C-alpha cells in the first residue's frame, strides 16, 4: 500500500526486483526477550529467578528438622523513574517480595508439626530493571550487556591430532562439559589404552574410575566387549562360525567347514572365499589349538575341583593350562574375539595398569589424587564418588545439557536428568572406543551447532543464584544453630549477600559496560554483540588461528564484516537483522518453505543442524509469478558447498538478501560492488560518527535506516496517537483520538523532550520536533528527532560537494582537502558536554562551606561568582577561573599579636581557611548548561538548589495541570450538557458558575444525582490532583542518597562548540578516511559550466589502490539524485503549476522497470506528497538495497534523464587559473563522516611539568606534562644514527636527573647552553631494590 | 598512594613483622613444637611472600583477584626493568600531533602549528626576553608569555628558524624514523609534513599519531643537523640504493609529463627551449605531442673535473622537454626518454648522487617533487564506470570452462575420473581460463582504444587513467586490476584449498552472496595474517637487535689476506642477481686478472664503486675474491675496510660507526616478512645457448 503517512514528508526512492515478505523484526527481542523473560512467573518453571528459589529451596538445615519453602516471588513497582533516575544519578533497581515460607517438625515425633509458617514478605537485595530501550541503569550510566557466545553443554567428539602430537597417529578424545561443577574428559596415549582426566588432574587407568562405578571384571569384558563361544571337549575343540560378523581372517593352515574346506592354507581373503562360507549354511566347526594361544578368554571359569584363582577373566591362555583348565569340568569357554580390522584392543591396557582391582581402593586412589597433602580417611571418599561425578548439586546440566548430550550420544530420548549416570557414562566411552575404531565423525569446535549464547537472563540467573547459595550457607548453619525457631525468614535472610551480588554483577563485569554513543547505530550495534571473551572462550590474547577464521554456519546468523579490527579479531561479532534465538541458545535464521513447484509464503526457522541436512536456494534468483522457477538449474547449497541443482531439490529460499550483513554494515550502499576488506573498514568507521548540529538524510542510502532510527529507542515516537494541540521543543502534547481508548481515566497522553545532555561519549544530543500543530498523528509516528536523525531517518553524517582531481599536492595518499564554504555553513559543527564535579567535604576540622568567600583572589571572581551562590548560568568560563567558591577549615593555632591583628582587620573567613576549589585547569573553556549540585539529608542553609527545585516544582505542576484543565473542563461540559432542559439557561450558564447552583433542582434525579455527582467527580479528581502534586512534590524535595563521605555534592554541566578543523578527520562509508591538508578559499576551488565551486577534493588513486568501487557509483548516483533536486528546485523558483511538476515527480518515482509498487499522486494529490517536492528539493533521497542495489543502466539512464551528461563527467575549469584540464573529470556527491578524532581533543603538546615520586620520571598525558615516550626502538635508532648526547640528555638529563632540570634549565634561561651527564636515579631505584634483595651489589671507583 | 594502606609492601611487612614478633613471643612463652613449627612455616612462607611471590604459594593482595606486587616484580615491571630502565623514559618536550602533509616549503623543514609553538620553547623565550631585556622580572615575562601578546611572536620566530626538532613515529622500525627538521610556522592545530618523507616513516594519513621531540643545545641542534637530517641521510643501509617515495601524484604527473600522441594539436615546433611557458600557456600546444624537432643541449661530464657542454636534435615530446629543464648540469638526456616510471625515476637520483654529489640530488629530487604535484593537479586525472574496460570474450571463456568443467564432472559421473583428479583438473581448466580472461582484459586494455590521423591504423596507446597507473606505477597492480575486470581467483582460509565454486563476477557487476562470503573469508584470514606478522618482526628485531649489539667497528685497516669468494648465484635459466651489485663496495684481496697474466687491475685493496665495479663489468672476470666481516680482522669488532662504503654517506665509513645496530633493521627492516606462505623435470631448457 506503501501509504506511510509519516514517510509522506519525504518518500524515499526503493530499487530491485526482489520482494521481502518477511518484514523487519523488532530486532532488539535478543535484550528485551532476556529480560522479559527473566522476570516472568509461569508454572513450568522456566529459568530466572523463581528457577533459582526452586532450585535452592527448600531449604533444610542438617539434623535440625526444619525446611524452608519457596512462596517463589513477585516484582513491585521501583521508587524513581528512567528519566529522574538517570538525572539524580542512582542505580536503578526495584525491591524483591514474597519472601519464603518456613516450616518446623516436631523433634522425635514423626510427620508432628505444631504450627504452619506464613510470613510477611521480607526485602532482599535490589533487583535492576531494563529501560524500554534495552538499557540499565548504575550510578546514572547507561549499562549494557554484551552478548556471549560459549560452547553448549553436551558430549563434544574432538579430534586434537595434527603434528602437535609427533607421535605419528591421530589422537582422539571427547569431554563432558556440564554447565557447573568439575570436567570429565578422557586422553589416549601412543600405548592406546584409555585415560580419564577431570579438571586437569592427571589422567588415571579406565579400569580404577570404573572400578570406583562397581562394575566387576566380568561384566567390563561381557557388557563393552563381545563374547561369541568356545567349545572345548571331546578333542574336537570346536567353536561357532561368525561370517557376518568380521570381514578378514589369517591363516597359514586349511580350515574345513562340513567335510569341504572353505579357505584353504594360503587361499585368498577375498569375498570370493568369504560368500562361499557366508550364504552357505554352515555349523560350528572344529580348529587347532595354535589358535588358542593368541585368542583371549572372556568370562571367568575357574576350576571345579578344587578353588584356585587360576583361569581369570582377560588373562592370556597357555597351551599347559589348557590341560589344566579342559580337564576341570568346563565344557564351554567364553574367549574374547580380538581380531583388528575395524576393532581394537582397548581397554585391556586400563585392566593390566590399573593398580586399584576394588572400588574401595579405586575410590582411595582418586581422593589421594584430588588432594595431594592430605592421605584419604576412606570416610569421605564415597561422598566424593557421588558429588564428584554424579549427584544433583554437583552436576548441571539440564535442559542444554542432557540434549547435547543424548543427541551427541545418537540416542532416542531427548530429555532426561540433569545429573550424570554410570551406563551414560558407560556409552560415553563405548561410542568413543568406536571413535577410536575409526567408524563414526568427529566435531568441529567452530562449528556453532556446539556454540550456544548467554544473555542477561542466563547470566543474572547464574549469579543471582550463587549469592542465593551463598545466603543458604549461613541460613543452614543458623537453622541449625537453633533446635527451635519461630518465626525464622526475619532476621535470618540477610540483603548483603544478594545485592552484593547483583550489584556486583551488573556494576562491574567484562560484559556488563557503558557504551560510548556516536549516533543511534552505534547504540544499536552496541546492544546486539556477540562476545568469546569474559568466562570461557578464551585462550590467550596473542595470535590464534582456527578460531579467529570463518565457519560455514557464519553465512545467516553472525556477520563477517563487523568485526574488532583492533588486537582481537574474529571474536566480537553481530548477529544478522533476521537472526533470532532459540530457547536453548541456538541461533535460527529464517527460511521460506517451498512445496512441489510453488514457493509457499510460510516461514520456516532452523538452526544450524536443521539447516545442515536441508538445501536451500542461492537468495538471488529467477522468479516468475506463478511461484516456479524461471531458469531450470538453480544454484543452491546443501552442506559447506553450493552447486546447480533441478528445481525439485530446492527445499527452502533464503528470502531476502540482508541476512549474511549486519546492521552496521547492511547500511553501507552498493556493498557487492566494494571489496569486503574496505567495507570492513567503513563498518568499523560507522560507529565513530559524531552528531553535528542538523542532520541532512543521505540521497543515497538503503532503507533499513528507516526502521534502525525507529527501533533504535533515540528518537521520541508517539503512543497511540492523535490530533496533536499543543507543540514546543521542551513537551509536546496529543489529544488522543476517540476511536480506540478506555472508556475510564479520560485524559491525554504527555511528551518530555530531552534537551542537550552530556552523554556518556561528551557529546550533545538533543530531540526536535517533526510537526508544527493541528496535524494528526498515527501509532507508530515519530514526533521528534534525537541526536543525528532528520524525519525519524537516520542521518550521522552529512553530504557535500565531490570532485575526484589531485589539487598542487595538497591531496596525497589518501589525505582530505575541505572548502571554505561548507566551513563557513555551519555543517559538521558538534558540541562536546564535560561535566565538572569537586566533592570532598568530610573534614575532622569541621564542614567545609561552599562559596561565600573566595580567599587570596581579587574581585574578579566575585563578579563571576553570586554572594549567596554559585557563577551564572551559561557564563564563560576560560583557563583557571574560579567556577565554584570553595573553603576548607585549618588547624588552630595561637593567635598573637600579628595574626590577632590579621583576624581584626581582615574579620569574617579570617582568611585562615583554605582557598581549594572547583577551579578549572588550563586547555578548558566554554559555556555552561546547568549545574544539578545536590541536596544532603537535613541539611538547610544554603541558597543553591534553590532554584531547580522550584523549577521542578513549577514544570511538574505546569504539565500536570493541564490534565487537571482537561479533566475539569471535560466534566464542567458535562455539567453544562446534564443542565440541559432541567431549567438551563445560556445566557445565564455562559455568565455565572455553579452551573445553575448546582443544575438547580429540576426534576429532583438530577438534582441529588446530578448535584452530588458533580461534587463527588469535583471534589474527587481536586483533592486528588493535589494529592498528586503533593506526592510528587515530596520526591522532588526528598534528594538522593549521596555516599557519607561527603557532606555536599556539587557537579556543573559545560559545553563547547567545535567546528571542522584542519587536522580533524574524515571517514567514507566505504572505509575511506584521512586528515584533512589545508582548508582553501572558496576562488581556488574548480567550478563547473554554472559556476559552482567544489567542496572536497579527494584522491582518485585510492579506487585503484585501496580497491574501493563503490564510490564513483555513489557520487554519480547522488549527483543524479542531486540533478532530480535541482530540476525541481527550478520549477520552484519558476512557481510551476501543481500538475506540471506532478508529472515530473510521478516520472521521477516510476521510471525505470518495475522495481517498486509505489504509484505518485495516490492519496489526493493536492496536498502530502506535493509538499514533500518542497521538503525534497534539496536532493533525492534515493535507496539501493545491499545486494539487489542499482545497476550502472539505471544510473546512467535516471542520471541521463536529469539532463546531465551520461558519462557522468562534467567539464570543469580551474578556480586559481580559470583555465580548463584536459581530458572530463569526474565529480559527484556523496556521504560524509566527521569523527572524534578532531586534533583538539587528540593532541596534547607538553613541556614541563609535574612529575612522579618513583623514578622522578613524568605521569604521562592529559596531567598537562609528560613527554609520551620514545621506547628502545628509539634508543636503537639513535644508536644506529650515531649521536650519543641525545640519549645521552635525553635518558638522563629531562628524566632521571633531579639537578640536571634545575641545572639544565637555569642554562637554557641565562643562555649557557651546557648539561652535564649526571646519575640517573632510577638506576639507584634499580640499586634500593636490589639492596632490599638478598644479593649486594657496591660500585667502586 | 592513597584508602591508601600501602598496598604491595605494608601488606608484607606487616604480616613478616607479624610472625617475627609473633615466633620471638611464643619463643619466650615456650610454646609447643607444634605452635613454634607452625610459626617457623608461617614465617617462611612470610619472607618467601616478602623477596618472591606468586611462584608457589601465590598470596593475594587485598581486594583479592590479582596477586600481590613482590620485589620480583619491582626488580622487572613488565618483562625485565625496560619500562623503568634501559629502555625510553617518558622524558620532556612532546607534541604528540596528527600528521598533515604540506606539498610547499622544503623536503626537510616543518609544520610545528603555532599552537605547538612557545609551549615547547618556554625556556628559551625567556632566556631571549632575558638577554634581549625586553621583559623586567622572570615573573613578568612570564606574564607577557601567558597573556598572548604580539611582541613575543617575533622573538618566537626568531629562536624557531635556526632551531631544528626531531620527528618520529610510534612504531619505530629503522633509522630513518626519527629525523632533524627545520620548523617554521604554520596556523593550525596539525603538523603539515613533507610527503616525501612520510612513506619513509610510513606514517599514514589516516591519523595516526606523532611524537614530537625537542633537542638540547650544543651536539643535540648540531648533531642533528649534521647527522639526523632528512637530506643529509638518504641511502638507506638496507638495499643500499637511495630511499626516496616519488609515487602517487609524482609518477602520475610525470607519466603524463612524458608520452606522446598522433596527431592531436602542435604538430611539429621549431622553438626549442621556451616553449613551455609559451607553447604550453598560451595556446595551440598540447602538453604532450609527438614528433618534435626540438634541440636540447647536452652537458659532457666525461672531461676530468671539468663539464663539456653539447647541443643536438633528440626525438622527443613536449612533456620530456619541459622535464629536462629540471635535470642539472651533466647528467645525460637519454635518461628522461622513457615511460619514466616509479623505478626508472630511482636510478635517476641513484646517478645524479653519485655523479654530481648529494645537494643536486636534494634539490633536484624536491623539484621532481614540485613538478610532479603541479602537472599532476594540471593532469586532471580521474576515474569513473566508463573507465574500465569489460572485455567480451569474458563470457566465452566462462562459458567454454563451463563446458569442459561440466564434461569433467560427467566423466566422475561415468566414473572414468578420480574425484581427486578431476579436482585438480577443474582447478586447472579454471586457472587456464582466468589467465585468458586475463590476457584479453590486457589486449582491450591497451589496443582497444582508437585516433584518427592519416592511415587510421596505428592509433595511440589507451589514455585510461586506470591504465596509467598501471604502466606508471604510481599505485595498484596488474593482479589487482584483473580483480577489477577479469576473474578474482580462488581461495578457502578454513581448507586451504582452491574452492570448486569459481567467482565469475567483475567488481563493476554485481557479486553474489556467497561469492561475498568467500572474499570476506579470505580478507578475514589477510587481516589476521598482516594483523600477526607484526609482532613475530617485531620479536624478530628484538632478538637479532639484542645479539647484534657487540660490535664496536674501531679500528681502520686490520691487513688480512683471507676473503670469501663472489660468484653470481646462476639458479635456474636466468640468473637472479648479476655480479656487479654483489661485488661493488668492500674492499679485494689479491686483485682480479684479465685472461692474460702478470697484470693486475688494482692495487690490492680497492673501493668498488660505479667506475671501478662497472670496469669489471666489462671484462670477462666472473669470481672476485672480496674480504669482509667474521674473516680476521679484529678481537672485538671490525676493521672499516671490510665493512664497506655502503651507508647514508657512500664515500667510506669512520671509527665509532657501529653496524651492527644499524644492522638487524635490514633483515627486520620490512614489517610484513610474507603472506600466506605463498601457499606453502625431465627437460632442461635455457634462454641463451
Amino acid at each position: 500500500m506503501v501509504y506511510s503517512y509519516t514517510e509522506k514528508k519525504r518518500i524515499r526512492k526503493d530499487f530491485g526486483k526482489r520482494p521481502q515478505v518477511l518484514d523487519v523484526p523488532y530486532l532488539l527481542s535478543i535484550q528485551l526477550d532476556s529480560f522479559q523473560k527473566f522476570i516472568e512467573q509461569d508454572p513450568e518453571g522456566q529459568y530466572g529467578l523463581e528457577a533459582a528459589f526452586r532450585s535452592v529451596f527448600p531449604i533444610q538445615s542438617y539434623s535440625g528438622n526444619s525446611e524452608l519453602q519457596y512462596v517463589s516471588y513477585r516484582l513491585g513497582e521501583p521508587v524513581f523513574d528512567v528519566q529522574e533516575c538517570q538525572i539524580r544519578g542512582v542505580t536503578y533497581s526495584a525491591p524483591l517480595r514474597v519472601k519464603l515460607r518456613l516450616v518446623i517438625y516436631e523433634r522425635e515425633a514423626p510427620e508432628g508439626t505444631v504450627k504452619d509458617i506464613k510470613e510477611q514478605e521480607v526485602y532482599m537485595g535490589e533487583i535492576p530493571l531494563m529501560t524500554d530501550n534495552g538499557t540499565f541503569v548504575i550510578n546514572g550510566t547507561e549499562r549494557v550487556i554484551v552478548s556471549q557466545l560459549h560452547r553448549s553443554p553436551g558430549v563434544f567428539f574432538d579430534s586434537d591430532k595434527g603434528k602437535t602430537h609427533s607421535s605419528g597417529k591421530v589422537l582422539y578424545n571427547a569431554r563432558i562439559i556440564p554447565y557447573r561443577g568439575s570436567w570429565l574428559d578422557f586422553e589416549f596415549d601412543p600405548k592406546d589404552n584409555l585415560f580419564v582426566r577431570i579438571d586437569r588432574r592427571r589422567k588415571l587407568p579406565a579400569t580404577i574410575i570404573l572400578r570406583a562405578l562397581n562394575y566387576t571384571t566380568e561384566q567390563i569384558l561381557d557388557l563393552f566387549f563381545e563374547k561369541v563361544i568356545f567349545e572345548i571337549r571331546d578333542n574336537k575343540l570346536q567353536m561357532e562360525l561368525v561370517p557376518e560378523r568380521l570381514r578378514g581372517e589369517t591363516a597359514s593352515f586349511d580350515i574345513e567347514a562340513n567335510g569341504k574346506v572353505y579357505v584353504e592354507k594360503g587361499r585368498r581373503i577375498t569375498a570370493r572365499h568369504i560368500r562361499q562360507l557366508e550364504k552357505d549354511d554352515v555349523k560350528l566347526i572344529e580348529v587347532p589349538v595354535e589358535y588358542i594361544a593368541g585368542k583371549v578368554v572372556a568370562k571367568d571359569y575357574i576350576d571345579e575341583s578344587t578353588g584356585e584363582l587360576i583361569c581369570a577373566a582377560n588373562m592370556e591362555l597357555s597351551l599347559d593350562l589348557l590341560a589344566k583348565l579342559s580337564q576341570s569340568g568346563h565344557k564351554r569357554i567364553e574367549t574374547l574375539f580380538t581380531n583388528d580390522l575395524d576393532h581394537g584392543p582397548y581397554i585391556s591396557e586400563t585392566l593390566r595398569v590399573d593398580p586399584t582391582n576394588d572400588r574401595l581402593s579405586a575410590l582411595v586412589e582418586i581422593y589421594r589424587m584430588m588432594r595431594p597433602g592430605e592421605p584419604p580417611t576412606r570416610e569421605a571418599a564415597e561422598s566424593l564418588f557421588e558429588n564428584l561425578f554424579f549427584s544433583e548439586d554437583r552436576y548441571d546440566l539440564s535442559a542444554v545439557g542432557r540434549m547435547k548430550f543424548n543427541r551427541s550420544l545418537l540416542r532416542e530420548e531427548i530429555e532426561g536428568s540433569g545429573i550424570l549416570s554410570k551406563d551414560d557414562i558407560i556409552d560415553v566411552m563405548k561410542k568413543l572406543i568406536d571413535i577410536r575404531n575409526g567408524k563414526g565423525e568427529v566435531d568441529d569446535i567452530d562449528h556453532l551447532g556446539n556454540r550456544r549464547i548467554r544473555s542477561v537472563g542466563e547470566m543474572a540467573e547464574n549469579q543471582f543464584r550463587v549469592g542465593l547459595v551463598r545466603v543458604e550457607r549461613a541460613v543452614k548453619e543458623r537453622l541449625s544453630l537453633g533446635d527451635l525457631d519461630t518465626l525464622m525468614p526475619q532476621d535470618m535472610i540477610n540483603a548483603k549477600p544478594i545485592s552484593a551480588a547483583v550489584k556486583e554483577f551488573f556494576g562491574s563485569s567484562q560484559l556488563s559496560q557503558f557504551m560510548d554513543q556516536n549516533n543511534p547505530l552505534s547504540e544499536i550495534t552496541h546492544k546486539r554483540r556477540i562476545s568469546a571473551l569474559g568466562p570461557g572462550g578464551l585462550t590467550r590474547e596473542r595470535a590464534g588461528f582456527e578460531v579467529r577464521d570463518v565457519h560455514p554456519t557464519h553465512y545467516g546468523r553472525v556477520c563477517p564484516i563487523e568485526t574488532p579490527e583492533g588486537p582481537n579479531i574474529g571474536l566480537i561479532n553481530s548477529l544478522s537483522v533476521y537472526a533470532q534465538t532459540n530457547e536453548y541458545g541456538f541461533l535460527e535464521t529464517p527460511y521460506r518453505k517451498v512445496t512441489d513447484g510453488v514457493v509457499t509464503d510460510e516461514i520456516h526457522y532452523l538452526s544450524a543442524i536443521e539447516e545442515g541436512n536441508y538445501v536451500i536456494a542461492q537468495a538471488n534468483s529467477n522468479l516468475d509469478e506463478e511461484g516456479h522457477f524461471v531458469e531450470d538449474l538453480v544454484t543452491c547449497r546443501s552442506k559447506g558447498e553450493s552447486s546447480l541443482f533441478s528445481r525439485d531439490q530446492v527445499d527452502y529460499m533464503d528470502v531476502s538478501t540482508q541476512q549474511v550483513v549486519s546492521v552496521g554494515a547492511s547500511l553501507i550502499p552498493f556493498l557487492e560492488h566494494d571489496d569486503a576488506n574496505r567495507a570492513l573498514m567503513g563498518a568499523n568507521m560507522q560507529r565513530q560518527a559524531v552528531p553535528t548540529l542538523r542532520a541532512d538524510k543521505p540521497l543515497v542510502g538503503t532503507g533499513m535506516e528507516r526502521a534502525v532510527a525507529v527501533d533504535s529507542g533515540v528518537t521520541a515516537v508517539a503512543k497511540r496517537g492523535g490530533v496533536v494541540q499543543y507543540v514546543d521543543a521542551s513537551r509536546i502534547v496529543i489529544k488522543v483520538n476517540e476511536d480506540e481508548m478506555y472508556p475510564g481515566e479520560a485524559g491525554i497522553d504527555i511528551y518530555n523532550l530531552t534537551k542537550y545532555t552530556r552523554s556518556n561519549q561528551n557529546t550533545c544530543i538533543n530531540q526536535m520536533p517533526c510537526v508544527s500543530l493541528g496535524e494528526p498523528v498515527e501509532r507508530g509516528d515519530v514526533l521528534a528527532d534525537g541526536p543525528s536523525t532528520d524525519l525519524g531517518e537516520l542521518a550521522l553524517g552529512q553530504n557535500m560537494r565531490v570532485a575526484f582531481m589531485p589539487w598542487n599536492g595538497y591531496n596525497f595518499e589518501d589525505s582530505i582537502l575541505v572548502s571554505e564554504r561548507v566551513v563557513q555553513e555551519d555543517r559538521f559543527t558538534t558540541i562536546h558536554i564535560q561535566e565538572l564535579a569537586c566533592v570532598s567535604r568530610d573534614t575532622k576540622l569541621g564542614p567545609e562551606e561552599i562559596t561565600a568567600d573566595i580567599p587570596n583572589v581579587g574581585e574578579a571572581a566575585l563578579s563571576k561568582l553570586d554572594e549567596s551562590g554559585i557563577v551564572y548560568i551559561g557564563a564563560e568560563v576560560t583557563g583557571g577561573d574560579i567556577l565554584v567558591g570553595k573553603v576548607t577549615p585549618k588547624g588552630e593555632t595561637q593567635l598573637t599579636p600579628e595574626e590577632k591583628l590579621l583576624r581584626a582587620i581582615f574579620g569574617e573567613k579570617a582568611s585562615d581557611v583554605k582557598d581549594s576549589s572547583l577551579r578549572v585547569p588550563n586547555g578548558v573553556s566554554g559555556t555552561v548548561i546547568d549545574v544539578q549540585v545536590f541536596t544532603r539529608d537535613g541539611v538547610e542553609k544554603d541558597k543553591r538548589a534553590l532554584e531547580i527545585e522550584e523549577m521542578q516544582l513549577k514544570q511538574a505542576k505546569k504539565d500536570l495541570s493541564e490534565e487537571l484543565q482537561i479533566l475539569e473542563a471535560g466534566l464542567f461540559s458535562r455539567i453544562r450538557a446534564v443542565l440541559v432542559a432541567g431549567g438551563v439557561e445560556a445566557e445565564k450558564l455562559d455568565k455565572l458558575p455553579r452551573d445553575r447552583w448546582l443544575e438547580l433542582g429540576l426534576t429532583d434525579e438530577e438534582k441529588q444525582n446530578q448535584l452530588e455527582q458533580l461534587a463527588e467527580q469535583y471534589d474527587e479528581l481536586k483533592h486528588e490532583f493535589e494529592k498528586k502534586l503533593e506526592a510528587k512534590r515530596r520526591k522532588i524535595t526528598q534528594g538522593d542518597d549521596l555516599a557519607p563521605g561527603v557532606l555536599k555534592i556539587v557537579k556543573v554541566y559545560l559545553a563547547v562548540k567545535r567546528r571542522i578543523q584542519p587536522g580533524d578527520k574524515m571517514a567514507g562509508r566505504h572505509g575511506n578516511k584521512g586528515v584533512i591538508s589545508k582548508i582553501n578559499p572558496i576562488e581556488d576551488m574548480p567550478y563547473d559550466e554554472n559556476g559552482t565551486p567544489v567542496d572536497i577534493v579527494l584522491n582518485p588513486l585510492g579506487v585503484p589502490s585501496r580497491m574501493n568501487i563503490g564510490q564513483i557509483l555513489e557520487t554519480h548516483l547522488g549527483m543524479a539524485a542531486k540533478g532530480i533536486g535541482d530540476k525541481i528546485n527550478a520549477m520552484l523558483k519558476q512557481q510551476q503549476e501543481v500538475a506540471k511538476l506532478r508529472e515530473f515527480i510521478q516520472r521521477a518515482y516510476d521510471l525505470g522497470a518495475d522495481v517498486r509498487q509505489k504509484v505518485d499522486l495516490s492519496t489526493f494529490s493536492d496536498e502530502e506528497v506535493m509538499r514533500l517536492a518542497e521538503n525534497l528539493r534539496k536532493g533525492m533521497p534515493i535507496a539501493t538495497p545491499v545486494f539487489d542495489g542499482a545497476k550502472e543502466a539505471e544510473i546512467k539512464e535516471l542520471l541521463k534523464l536529469g539532463d546531465l551528461p551520461t558519462s557522468g563527467q562534467i567539464r570543469l575549469y580551474d578556480g586559481r587559473t580559470g583555465e580548463q584540464f584536459e581530458r572530463p573529470v569526474t565529480v559527484g556527491y556523496m556521504y560524509m563522516l566527521k569523527l572524534n578524532h578532531l586534533v583538539d581533543d587528540k593532541m596534547h603538546a607538553r613541556s614541563t611539568g609535574s612529575y612522579s615520586l618513583v623514578t622522578q620520571q613524568p605521569l604521562g598525558g592529559k596531567a598537562q606534562f609528560g613527554g609520551q615516550r620514545f621506547g628502545e626502538m628509539e634508543v636503537w635508532a639513535l644508536e644506529a644514527y650515531g649521536a650519543a648526547y641525545t640519549l645521552q640528555e635525553m635518558l638522563t638529563v629531562k628524566s632521571d636527573d633531579v639537578n640536571g632540570r634545575t641545572k639544565m634549565y637555569k642554562n637554557i634561561v641565562d643562555g649557557n647552553h651546557q648539561m652535564e651527564p649526571g646519575m640517573p636515579e632510577s638506576f639507584n631505584v634499580l640499586l634500593k631494590e636490589i639492596r632490599s634483595l638478598g644479593i649486594n651489589i657496591e660500585l667502586e671507583d | 598512594v592513597p584508602r591508601f594502606a600501602t598496598s604491595d609492601l605494608n601488606d608484607l611487612y606487616r604480616r613478616v613483622i607479624n610472625r617475627n614478633n609473633r615466633l620471638k613471643r611464643l619463643l619466650d612463652l615456650a610454646a609447643p613444637d607444634i605452635i613454634v613449627r607452625n610459626e617457623k612455616r608461617m614465617l617462611q612462607e612470610a619472607v618467601d611472600a616478602l623477596l618472591d611471590n606468586g611462584r608457589r604459594g601465590r598470596a593475594i593482595t587485598g581486594s583479592n583477584k590479582r596477586p600481590l606486587k613482590s620485589l620480583a616484580d619491582m626488580i622487572k615491571g613488565k618483562q625485565g626493568r625496560f619500562r623503568q630502565n634501559l629502555l625510553g623514559k617518558r622524558v620532556d618536550y612532546s607534541g604528540r600531533s596528527v600528521i598533515t602533509v604540506g606539498p610547499y616549503l622544503r623536503l626537510h623543514q616543518c609544520g610545528l602549528p603555532k599552537k605547538m609553538a612557545l609551549e615547547l620553547f618556554k625556556p628559551f623565550i625567556y632566556g631571549k626576553l632575558e638577554l634581549r631585556g625586553l621583559a623586567t622580572t622572570i615573573k613578568a615575562a612570564k606574564k607577557m608569555v601567558e597573556r598572548e601578546e604580539a611582541v613575543v611572536w617575533d622573538i618566537l620566530d626568531e629562536v624557531i628558524r635556526e632551531h631544528p626538532v626531531l620527528l618520529n613515529r610510534a612504531p619505530t622500525l629503522h633509522r630513518l624514523g626519527i629525523q632533524a627538521f627545520e620548523p617554521v610556522l604554520i596556523e593550525g592545530k596539525a603538523i603539515q609534513l613533507h610527503p616525501l618523507v612520510c612513506a619513509a616513516y610510513n606514517a599514514d594519513f589516516d591519523g595516526d599519531q606523532m611524537a614530537v621531540h625537542v633537542p638540547l643545545t650544543l651536539e643535540a641542534q648540531l648533531e642533528a643537523r649534521a647527522l639526523m637530517m632528512s637530506t643529509n641521510n638518504i641511502l638507506s643501509p638496507a638495499n643500499g640504493e637511495p630511499i626516496i617515495v616519488p609515487s602517487q601524484d609524482v609518477v602520475l604527473g610525470l607519466y603524463y609529463m612524458t608520452r606522446d600522441c598522433v596527431n592531436a594539436k602542435g604538430e611539429g615546433m621549431v622553438l626549442t627551449g621556451p616553449k613551455e611557458a609559451e607553447r604550453l600557456y598560451r595556446s595551440g600546444l598540447a602538453s604532450l605531442h609527438a614528433r618534435v624537432k626540438v634541440r636540447i643541449t647536452e652537458y659532457e661530464k666525461d672531461a676530468n673535473g671539468e663539464l663539456v657542454a653539447k647541443t643536438s636534435l633528440k626525438d622527443t615530446t613536449v612533456g620530456r622537454a619541459i622535464l629536462w629543464m629540471i635535470v642539472p648540469k651533466g647528467l645525460p638526456y637519454s635518461i628522461v626518454n622513457q615511460a619514466l616510471g616509479k623505478k626508472a625515476i630511482s636510478k635517476m637520483l641513484n646517478t645524479c648522487y653519485r655523479i654530481l654529489g648529494l645537494k643536486p640530488t636534494v634539490i633536484f629530487a624536491d623539484q621532481i617533487m614540485y613538478t610532479g604535484f603541479a602537472y599532476a593537479a594540471r593532469s586532471g586525472a580521474s576515474v569513473g564506470i566508463d573507465d574500465m574496460v569489460i572485455p567480451e570474450k569474458k563470457h566465452e571463456i566462462i562459458s567454454e570452462a563451463e563446458a569442459e568443467v561440466a564434461e569433467i564432472q560427467e566423466q566422475f559421473q561415468s566414473g572414468l575420473v578420480t574425484a581427486g583428479e578431476r579436482y585438480n583438473k577443474v582447478i586447472d581448466i579454471w586457472a587456464a581460463a582466468n589467465d585468458r580472461v586475463s590476457k584479453a582484459m590486457m589486449d582491450n586494455l591497451q589496443t582497444e582504444t582508437v585516433i584518427n590521423r592519416d592511415g587510421q591504423e596505428e592509433k595511440q596507446v589507451s589514455f585510461n587513467s586506470i591504465y596509467m597507473m598501471a604502466d606508471s606505477g604510481a599505485r595498484g597492480s596488474a593482479a589487482q586490476i584483473r580483480q577489477l575486470a577479469g576473474m578474482r581467483g580462488l581461495m578457502a582460509k578454513p581448507d586451504g584449498s582452491i574452492i570448486e565454486t569459481p567467482i565469475t563476477a567483475n567488481f563493476r557487476e554485481g557479486l553474489n552472496v556467497l561469492q561475498y562470503f568467500i572474499s570476506t573469508h579470505g580478507a578475514r584470514k589477510g587481516l589476521a595474517d598482516t594483523a600477526l606478522k607484526t609482532a613475530n618482526s617485531g620479536y624478530l628485531t628484538r632478538r637479532l637487535v639484542d645479539v647484534a649489539q657487540d660490535l664496536v667497528v674501531t679500528e681502520d685497516d686490520c691487513g688480512t689476506h683471507e676473503g670469501i669468494m663472489m660468484t653470481p648465484v646462476i639458479e635456474g635459466g636466468d640468473v637472479k642477481e648479476p655480479l656487479r651489485d654483489r661485488v661493488l663496495g668492500r674492499v679485494t684481496a689479491e686483485d682480479v686478472l684479465k685472461p692474460g697474466t702478470a697484470d693486475i687491475l688494482v692495487p690490492r685493496n680497492t673501493l668498488l664503486h660505479e667506475q671501478w665495479c662497472d670496469l669489471l663489468e666489462e671484462n670477462s672476470v666472473d669470481a672476485v675474491k672480496v674480504r669482509s666481516v667474521v674473516s680476521c680482522d679484529t678481537d672485538f669488532g671490525v676493521c672499516a675496510h671490510c665493512y664497506g662504503r655502503d651507508l647514508a654517506r657512500g664515500h667510506i665509513i669512520n671509527k665509532g660507526e657501529a653496524i651492527g645496530v644499524i644492522a638487524a633493521q635490514s633483515i627486520g627492516e620490512p614489517g610484513t616478512q610474507l603472506t600466506m606462505r605463498t601457499f606453502h623435470e625431465s627437460s632442461i631448457q635455457v634462454k641463451n645457448k
